[PDB]
C-alpha cells in the first residue's frame, strides 16, 4: 500500500469540524496533522487559504454561462469589452474597470476556488 | 448521494508519515488526501486572488487617510499610498485603486474602504 505513498487511511473525527467548501463537485478542507500508521490526526487547525484549481478555459466558458462575453488572449480573459483576469504562477489578477461585472467573475472564479 | 466508500477511509498520496499539514478532497466518487506542502506541486494549488477596484473620487489622498481613520484601527501610511490591513490603497488623479487580498477578512475591511471613498 506504501507502493506509492499509503492510499487508503481512516480519517479522525476532528476533521469533521474543518470548515468544509465545495469546489464545482469537490469538497475540500485545511488542516494540521500528524500521520501515525494507518491513522490520519489533526493536530491543528488549517490555515484560512483559498485552493482551487485555475484553468482559463474553464473559468472562460462558466463566464459564459452567465451570459458574458469573453475573449481569449496570452494575458488572460476580457469579459465584456472590460474585466482584466491575468494569471499568476501561484494566483489570479481580476480588474475591477469593467462596468457591473465585476460580481460575476469573482463568483466565476470562486467556482473553482474554495476558502479553506 | 451515498455514492462513496467508507466514511472514516480516503485515499492520500503524498509526504506520508511524520507530521504533516494536509489538505482534503471530497467528491461524489472519492475521498483523497494530499499533503499541503507537496500539493503545491499538484494539479491543485494555494492561490492568492488579487482583486482591483477603481474608485471615482473627488477628494485628496490627505484626506482619504482622514476618511479611513475615520472607520479604520490599523491604517498605515505607506510611500506610495496607503495600507489598511492587506489592503494596498493608492490614489490616482480623482480615483483610487484598491487592490487587496484573498483573504475573507481582506475583503471585509476592504469593503469599509470602499465606502469610505465612495461617500
Amino acid at each position: 500500500m506504501s507502493d506509492v505513498s499509503m492510499g487508503m487511511v481512516k480519517l479522525d473525527k476532528g476533521f469533521d469540524a474543518l470548515n468544509y467548501r465545495a469546489i464545482g463537485t469537490d469538497s475540500v478542507a485545511s488542516f494540521r496533522g500528524v500521520r501515525d500508521g494507518d491513522m490520519v490526526r489533526c493536530i491543528g487547525e488549517g490555515p484560512r487559504m483559498v485552493i482551487g484549481h485555475a484553468d482559463i478555459n474553464e473559468m472562460r466558458r462558466m463566464i459564459v454561462e452567465g451570459s458574458m462575453r469573453v475573449e481569449q488572449e496570452e494575458n488572460g480573459l476580457l469579459v465584456e469589452d472590460c474585466v482584466w483576469i491575468r494569471v499568476s504562477g501561484d494566483g489570479v489578477t481580476i480588474d475591477g474597470r469593467d462596468s457591473g461585472v465585476f460580481y460575476a467573475v469573482r463568483d466565476v472564479v470562486y467556482r473553482s476556488s474554495a476558502f479553506i | 448521494g451515498h455514492m462513496l466508500a467508507k466514511d472514516n477511509e480516503a485515499k492520500i498520496f503524498t509526504g506520508v508519515e511524520g507530521e504533516f499539514e494536509g489538505i482534503i478532497i471530497g467528491t461524489e466518487d472519492d475521498i483523497r488526501i494530499y499533503k499541503r506542502d507537496e500539493l503545491i506541486e499538484s494539479k491543485y494549488k494555494e492561490m492568492c486572488i488579487y482583486e482591483r477596484q477603481r474608485i471615482p473620487y473627488n477628494s485628496t489622498a490627505v484626506l482619504l487617510k482622514q476618511v479611513l481613520v475615520d472607520g479604520f484601527e490599523e491604517l498605515v501610511e505607506v510611500e506610495s499610498g496607503f495600507m489598511v490591513g492587506n489592503v494596498h490603497i493608492v490614489l490616482s488623479g480623482q480615483e483610487v485603486v484598491l487592490e487587496w487580498k484573498s483573504s475573507y477578512t481582506d475583503d471585509v475591511l476592504a469593503i469599509s474602504i470602499s465606502k469610505m471613498i465612495s461617500d
